[PDB]
Parts: C-alpha cells; structure tokens; sequence
C-alpha cells in the first residue's frame, strides 16, 4: 500500500 | 462539471486509491500528480521534467516524455481519456 | 464548504503551490498529502508512517509522528488550523 | 521548484 493509497482514505 | 474517465485512466486513478468512476477535473489532476510523485517518473533535478515511456502513464499519453509547463498537452491527454 | 486555513497551516499549502486563501477539506488533505510526499516524510517501508518532528507539519500537529491511519488525530489538527 | 509547484499550475 503507498502512501498515497493510505492517504486517500481520509477522504 | 464531474468527468468520467475512460478505462486506462480509471486503472491509474485506482491504483493510487481513488475510489469513484466520476471526478471534477480539479480532482482528476490530483490523483494523476499523486500517480507522478508515487512513480518517481518526475526528475528530481529539474521537477517539470516527466518521463513516462513503457509507463501506463506514457500509454495514455501517447508520448514517452512530457513537461509539466506543457499544459495544453497535458489537458489534451486528459480530455482524449474522457467519456464526454 | 469552504475552509479557511490559519497561518502556518496556510504557510504549508503555499509551499506546494496552492494560491489561495479558502479551500474545501477536500483540498486542504490533497496539498498536505503534496507537502509530505514533497519532503518525504513518511517512511519508504511502511508508507502509512510519517515522522514530522522540527517539521512545520510537527508544528501544526503538536507531535513528532502519526500513522494515516490515524484520522481522528489527522482531521482533528487540521480543524484546530482552520479559522471557523 | 518542486514537482508539486510546478504541477498545481495547472489548476
């Protein structure tokens, strides 16, 4: 999972 | 206005975490930024430089190397990657 | 609904580019999402770790580290930057 | 500039 996977769950 | 991306496209929207099948264009060019940084297909010397050959992202281009100063190319790409 | 970042959280979105003074939520978590991927503060292994300590983003947290998946943590400092 | 500066250009 990258960041950016991991981050767009905040949304 | 929301956008639907063709299938190409959608694929490179997932595969960062995107998690819809419409989108403004504003979120559009997010996701595809946050595509860039993951892949490193950016230049860490002079950042506007992308290099994106045998890259799903070269795929929807249809070009191995683009700027980021090349916005006319760059919205082009996009829109030819649209359900409109 | 539109957000109105307070100083130093401003300060963080204007050092990836963003040009203005109110967002939605939507885009204030896509330009701090910019700014660490920009200063590769999450860890290369295990991409949910961010270590922030004598970063401004640990400024406007008040903590040296968090984990993504700790959102509460995440929209709780963000609500605490915004002006209401 | 950063990929980032340059890229949200764009918007």
């Amino acid at each position: 999972t990258s960041f950016a996977e991991y981050w767009n769950l905040l949304s | 206005t929301l956008v639907r991306p063709k299938p190409l496209l959608l694929k490179l929207l997932k595969s960062v975490g995107a998690q819809k099948d419409t989108y403004t264009m504003k979120e559009v060019l997010f996701y595809l930024g946050q595509y860039i940084m993951t892949k490193r297909l950016y230049d860490e010397k002079q950042q506007h430089i992308v290099y994106c050959s045998n890259d799903l992202l070269g795929d929807l281009f249809g070009v191995p190397s683009f700027s980021v100063k090349e916005h006319r190319k760059i919205y082009t790409m996009i829109y030819r990657n649209l359900v409109v």
